């Protein structure tokens, strides 16, 4: 589980404009799209974007 | 399936909370730093800890 | 190192008893102490009310013409009844009453598995002349503390409407406390002596208690022992 | 019951018509958990009607806040009652004594 | 028009559970809290925890 997330808040400073990044990308991950990459464990697609934003791989 | 109390769901159920963003809002703050965030847990209680 | 044993059990009653241990070492009079206390002070093989129906009864909350109480009041006096089975899983306890007097725990149809240790407890009363009661206690073993609330939800098909689902309190115990003090051996520096002053109300010996208690905690160590 | 009190503990449980109180006392004789009947003294007897006074309990009912009105037996069969004697005290009462 | 009506009532046996409202003839209110165990409780020379 995370505690911190403010890696993700300075990957990407808009904070908002990154709401709607991930707002795409998970409906990838559902309708149609592509796979989650990192293989999830529990995690609501939600909080694998937030994971992936941390590792500044997807924006 | 949450008519029978089903064990599936009981899994489910700790993937979709044990990391919620949940905001815990009260409703007659009259300040803006009065309503926060947390992470819900399956805890066995009647209350909020 | 002397191996971790109990003295002669310090028996006073039947009922309660408190357990003597001499070969404890240093800090097993508090550390068996409470991983027994606890588990001793909850999970314990009781004989508790599950069912019961009685004969004069539309509903539970009715004044039946004789007696002081509910009915369901009758069946308050039966949560707490100090009945000792021998091997039934569950078992019928039949109780008829008619005549001038205290329905005691001693009208019931006494069965041979039903050993009641106290006789005189007054159950309800039925003081009118030409009145009657008759019932049949339907009671089983289990552990615990188990409501017939959180398993009223299933109404488990009854014709006979007169079955009405009550409180199952499985407890036996009511205080369990340890003490402690210098136990002294032949060979040793030091060792801790244990008294734990165990309450029971009459269903499971003191000697079988602190067995069944331990047993358990064997069972739950099964598991906790592969890494 | 409460250790303590004023003395209105009893002015209470007693007096609040929570209990099948007697206006004329004597022998219980047909005490039932719905009504209680009760063979008048002649110390205390009106002449009128033989002497079978009648009341009523007020034994598990409903309540306004869904409560549910109790009454505890206190008095047990087999004995002569006084004017303002009881029989039956109502909920959070024991003898006589408010136990709220 | 009232002419083919039913009452019926329903009862319910009400313990008290954690969150009710326990206070004193005095002054002082309070809620009931987590249900403690017996005798984790200090005890005196009576034997009452």
């Amino acid at each position: 589980a995370r505690v911190t997330v403010q890696d993700a808040v300075e990957k990407i400073g808009n904070r908002f404009d990154l709401v709607l990044v991930a707002a795409r990308r998970a409906r990838q991950m559902q309708v149609g799209g592509k796979d989650p990459l990192v293989p999830e464990e529990n995690d609501k697609t939600t909080v694998i974007a937030l994971r992936e934003i941390e590792e500044g791989l997807i924006n | 399936m949450v008519e029978r109390e089903e064990a599936v769901v009981w899994d489910i159920l700790d993937e979709v909370i044990r990391e919620h963003p949940v905001l815990l809002n009260r409703a007659p703050t009259l300040h803006r730093l009065g309503i926060q965030a947390f992470e819900p847990v399956l805890i066995e209680g009647k209350a909020i800890q | 190192f002397l191996k971790p044993r109990l003295v002669d059990i310090e028996q006073v009653s039947s009922t309660h008893a408190k357990v003597t241990l001499e070969p404890l070492e240093r800090g097993f009079g508090h550390t068996l102490g409470n991983a027994l206390r606890r588990i001793l002070l909850s999970s314990m093989p009781g004989c508790a009310v599950t069912e019961v129906e009685i004969d004069g009864v539309l509903h539970e909350y009715s004044t039946k013409e004789g007696v002081q109480e509910d009915i369901l009041e009758i069946l308050l006096n039966l949560k707490g009844l100090a009945v000792r089975v021998q091997g039934k899983d569950e078992v019928i306890l039949t109780l008829n009453k008619s005549g001038i007097g205290p329905v005691t725990a001693a009208d019931i149809t006494h069965d041979g598995d039903v050993e009641i240790v106290k006789p005189q407890h007054v159950i309800c009363h039925l003081t009118d002349e030409n009145a009657s009661i008759s019932m049949r206690i339907k009671v089983q073993r289990g552990r615990g503390y188990v409501p017939a609330s959180t398993r009223i939800h299933s109404e488990e098909d009854e014709r006979p409407i007169g079955r009405l689902l009550v409180d199952a309190c499985y407890s036996p115990v009511e205080r369990i406390a340890y003490n402690v003090e210098a136990a002294r051996v032949e060979q040793r520096t030091d060792l801790d002596k244990l008294v734990i002053e165990m309450e029971t109300n009459g269903t499971i010996d003191p000697e079988e208690a602190i067995r069944r208690a331990a047993t358990i905690l064997a069972e739950q160590l099964e598991a906790f022992v592969d890494l | 019951k409460p250790l303590v009190g004023t003395g209105m503990e009893r002015a209470v449980a007693v007096d609040s018509g929570v209990t099948a109180v007697a206006k004329r006392g004597g022998v219980v004789q047909y005490v039932d958990a719905s009504r209680i009947v009760i063979k008048v003294n002649e110390d205390e007897m009106y002449p009128g009607e033989a002497g079978i006074d009648i009341y009523n309990l007020t034994k598990y009912t409903r309540s306004n806040q869904n409560t549910c009105i109790n009454q505890m037996p206190c008095v047990s069969l087999g004995e002569p009652v006084e004017r303002g004697d009881v029989l039956a005290d109502g909920p959070s009462t024991d003898l006589g004594e408010l136990a709220l | 028009g009232v002419l083919k009506i039913v009452k019926v009532y329903l009862a319910v046996k009400r313990r008290i559970q954690p969150g009710d409202k326990m206070a004193g003839r005095h002054g002082n209110k309070g809620v009931i809290s987590k249900i403690n165990p017996i005798e984790d409780m200090p005890y005196d020379e009576n034997g009452t925890p």
